[PDB]
Parts: C-alpha cells; structure tokens; sequence
C-alpha cells in the first residue's frame, strides 16, 4: 500500500490522509487504521472500513472508494500528532500488509 | 462473543414410555409415574421464521416432552440449568454427524446461544465453533461421548428425579401431531445429581461471509419449529402384546370412561 | 485483557533469539495471534499468525525457513523464534490478537485479517557485536 509520508494543517479543521493500493489487497478486503504515539505501542481506530473501538472519539471518519481509502480527522487537536498506518490483506501475498508512515505536525 | 438476534395444538395421546426394563407380553400393566396427560395444550414454537427468531428460555416443571419434524439437522441439542450462568451447574447436550456429547459443567451461556457452522472455500470439510453457546466454562465435573440420537417425526422425553437424569427418545416416519401409538424406548440415564429448573433449545446456524459475524447479518438459517409440552403425575394402564412391545394406553383420569376402564 | 511478553534481549549476530507472550485462560484459548516488529525510525512489519488451538500457522514470505512460531497450553505462552540473526534486525517485537473470527481464517476468508485491538508492551531486540 502507499501513502503520502506527512501531512500538516492547523487546529479545529478537518484533515485527511489517502491510502492507495493494488486490487487484490485494498479492493478485496476491508481496510484498518492505527495510530501511534511516539512513546507507546500502536493503537486500533477504524476496522470494518467504518467502526471504532470504545474509548475512540467521533473525530475519526474512515472511506473507500474502488481500490483507495481515505481517513479523516474533523476538530483537529493539539494532542493528536502521531503515525497513522493503512493496514490490510493481501490475498496474493496471503498476509497482512501496512501502507506506512504518515506524520500530523499540528502547528499551534 | 454473544449476537443479539432477537400457538397451541392438540397432544392426542403421544408421549407414552416404558416405564422399566422388565419384559412383559400379552398383559395389562397399572403404573403410577409422570406422564404427559392425553388430549393435553402443547406449545408449537416457530424458532425461526420464513428471518425472524424468537428462542425463548421456558420453565422445566416436574419433566418435559419435546417434540419436531424436522429434516434439516437445525436443532442440535439442549441446555438444562437453574441460573445458566457460572454460579450454578449446568447440562449441555450436543449432537453432531458421528457422536453425541453431554457435560455437566459450569457455563456461562449467551442470551443466544447457537452453534455456528464454517465452511471451507474449496467444499471438502466444514467446521463447528461452540463459541456462541457459552463464554466460560470451568468446575467441569461430567462428561459422556456417544453415537448421535439425532416426514420423519423426533419425539423425546426428559426426567430428573431420584438423582438421575432420565431420557427417552422415539423415530417414525409420518406424512399437527399424528394420531396412533408410538412407545418411547429408554436412551439413557445418567447419574447428574443436579438442580435443573429451566432449558432452552440449542439451533445451528450458517456463516454468511459478506458481512462479519459479530451481527445478525452474517449468520443465515432455514425455519425450524418444535412442539413442548409438560408431564404430570397420573396413573396409567398399558397393554403389552405378545411381542413384548406396548401398542394402546389409557388414562385414569381423562374421563369418567377412562376412569371406569382403569378400575376394572 | 492484558498480554505480558518476555523482557528485552541483546544478541550476537548469528545467534537465535526466542520470544514468548504469556496470555490468560480464555483469550489463549479462543483467539488467533499474530506478530508484528517494527523498526527504529521505520514503518511497521509483519512476521506471522499462529492459531494455538487449531495449530494452524501462517508464514510470511520474507520469514520462511527462519521465524518458527509456537506455543505451550501451559501456562498459555505463545512462543516466537528467530535463527541467522542480521546486524540489521535490532527492533520492537509485538504480539498482537486479532479481534476478527479464528474460524473465519481456517475456512480461508481474510477479508477482516489487519484488526489488532489488544497489544503487548514490547520486547526490544538489540541484534549487535
Ligand atoms: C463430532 O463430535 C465428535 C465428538 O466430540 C468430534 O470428535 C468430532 O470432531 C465432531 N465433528 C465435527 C465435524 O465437528
Ligand atoms: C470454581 O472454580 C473457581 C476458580 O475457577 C474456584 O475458586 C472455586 O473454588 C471452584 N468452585 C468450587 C465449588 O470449589
Ligand atoms: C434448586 O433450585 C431452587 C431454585 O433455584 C432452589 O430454591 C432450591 O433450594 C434448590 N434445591 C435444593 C435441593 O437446594
């Protein structure tokens, strides 16, 4: 899977990080999102492409569209600089397999 | 985990037993036991409709006669408790294509609980989960393995008393109960010892692998119906023939005719 | 639910490195396991699943022949090995549960594989001279 590498914008708006892969993982199987801080193990946020786990806020928004998955952070807050990973199955690889990195630098 | 998925007839006179293993031919027998009373209400529950579910929890009462016409394996087995939780011990009942197994255990059971059933990409081999009856299940104190006893009509009667845990079963080809005669034979008895206040029935259901099974969306089933009704204490005169098989009964209590039959 | 791995480890090149991840009652015995490592300063990585009470195990394919995956019904432990360790491999190790169905993987569908909901606290792998 592949992602842009950063990602930046200021408080209180709505950002959005892509994820772009093949059809054989992205396009056949439902797509998951973790955060990580940089001091802790990562963290579940979306699965089965539109649930979250108690304790997640509303502020995470996940979508899919053909083979590309977006998700979507509305009320953006000073807390919430992180990596955020697009993870998935791939059918001809016959494995997990996660889009990488993105970095939130939240300036003020 | 657990999923949240959520008329009467005339009994006639089934629910007839041999009441011990003596040998008896050409003879009339007088016995006083519990016995579902003839021309009784028995409760005809539709589990699944069309899907719609309703499989409810219901009292167990001093022994239970069970009853379906079933041909789809749907039905599986039983539970028997008080509570159905992990403060008291409880019976389960299971059946599959090879064995039937019985465990007097302490549960945890689900609101719903059912047996769900996974098949294979390629059709070769299937699978059975068990996860959806129960959460927990330690202080195991019993266990038994057997062969299974699951137009073709499944009569079966349930006793607990003395200690022991007493059931009896019956198979016939009909084509909503039918009239006639039809002696349920001795199963088993098991030596439980327990309190058993309520049970529930125990269905199977299919996985549909387009949405997950943590919902109703992904399991699917046919419509399975049974037929319940309960016994009491009654004095009973039965007619063995000459092969030793029991064919007619009568009940001292239905009608002044009854009663005058029996006192003769 | 709590999943309590080994402490942190420094090896020798050429060595063999074990890895284990001690569990409870139930949730050893009715969920599937996978592990994951992730380097310092990169993205995460997948190693391999394990099903301790179907004893299914699934391999990646940059870790045939190298990774073996275990476990133990006692004491519930799943156990990770790792033989012809590179000067590269030092990283964090991770065993994870998948919040999917273990029966929904033996029949092949993987359509809900990459939920890991419950994770370890980490064991650090220095692989130097
Ligand atoms: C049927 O039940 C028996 C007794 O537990 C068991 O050995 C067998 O594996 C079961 N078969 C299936 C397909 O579940
Ligand atoms: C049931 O098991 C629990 C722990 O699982 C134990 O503490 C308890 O003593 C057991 N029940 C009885 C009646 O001993
Ligand atoms: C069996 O259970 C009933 C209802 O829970 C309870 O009142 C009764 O005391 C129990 N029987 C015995 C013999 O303890």
């Amino acid at each position: 899977l592949t992602q842009p590498p950063s990602a930046s914008g200021t408080p209180g708006q709505r950002v959005t990080i892509s994820c772009s892969g093949s059809g054989s993982n992205i396009g056949s199987n439902a797509v998951n999102w973790y955060q990580q801080l940089p001091g802790t193990a990562p963290k579940l946020l979306i699965y089965n492409q539109n649930q979250r786990p108690s304790g997640v806020p509303d502020r995470f928004s996940g979508s899919k569209s053909g083979t590309s998955a977006s998700l979507a952070i509305g009320g953006l807050q000073s807390e919430d600089e992180a990596d955020y990973y697009c993870a998935t199955w791939d059918d001809n690889l016959s494995g997990l397999v996660f889009g990488g990195g993105t970095k939130l630098t939240v300036l003020g | 985990q657990c999923v949240n998925l959520t008329a009467y007839t005339n009994s006639f006179t089934r629910g007839v037993y041999y009441p011990d293993k003596v040998f008896r031919s050409s003879v009339l027998h007088s016995t006083q036991d519990l016995f579902l009373p003839f021309f009784s209400n028995v409760t005809w529950f539709h589990a699944i409709h069309v899907k719609r579910f309703d499989n409810p929890v219901l009292p167990f009462n001093d022994g239970v006669y069970f009853a379906s016409t079933e041909k789809s394996n749907i039905i599986r087995g039983w539970i028997f408790g008080t509570t159905l939780d992990s403060k008291t011990q409880s019976l389960l009942i299971v059946n599959n294509a090879t064995n039937v197994v019985i465990k007097v255990c302490e549960f945890q059971f689900c609101n719903d609980p059912f047996l769900g059933v996974y098949y294979h990409k390629n059709n070769k081999s299937w699978m059975e989960s068990e996860f959806r009856v129960y959460s927990s299940a330690n202080n195991c104190t019993f266990e038994y393995v057997s062969q299974p006893f699951l137009k073709n009509l499944r009569e079966f009667v349930f006793k607990n008393i003395d200690g022991y845990f007493k059931i009896y079963s019956k198979h016939t080809p009909i084509n909503d109960l039918p009239q006639g005669f039809s002696a349920l034979e001795p199963l088993v008895d098991l030596p439980i010892g327990i309190n058993i206040t309520r049970f529930q029935t125990l269905l199977a259901l299919h996985r549909s692998y387009l949405t997950p099974g943590d919902s109703s969306s992904g399991w699917t089933a046919g419509a399975a119906a049974y037929y319940v009704g309960y016994l009491q204490p009654r004095t009973f005169l039965l007619k063995y023939n000459e092969n030793g098989t029991i064919t007619d009964a009568v009940d001292c209590a239905l009608d002044p005719l009854s009663e005058t039959k029996c006192t003769l | 639910v709590q999943l309590v791995q080994s402490g942190a480890e420094v090896k020798k090149p050429g060595s063999s490195v074990k890895v284990s991840c001690k569990t409870s009652g139930v949730i050893f015995s009715r969920n599937a396991f996978s592990w994951v490592r992730q380097a310092p300063g990169q993205g995460l990585e997948w190693m391999g699943r394990i099903i301790p009470f179907l004893d299914v195990t699934n391999s990646a394919q940059e870790f045939q022949g190298r990774v073996t995956l275990n476990a133990d019904k006692s004491t519930s432990t799943v156990y990770m090995e790792l033989s012809s360790l590179r000067s590269e491999d030092t990283a964090i190790y991770y065993c994870a549960r998948h919040n999917g169905d273990p029966y929904d993987f033996w029949s092949g569908y993987n359509t809900w594989a990459g939920g890991l909901d419950v994770w370890g606290q980490g064991t650090t792998v220095t692989v130097s001279s």
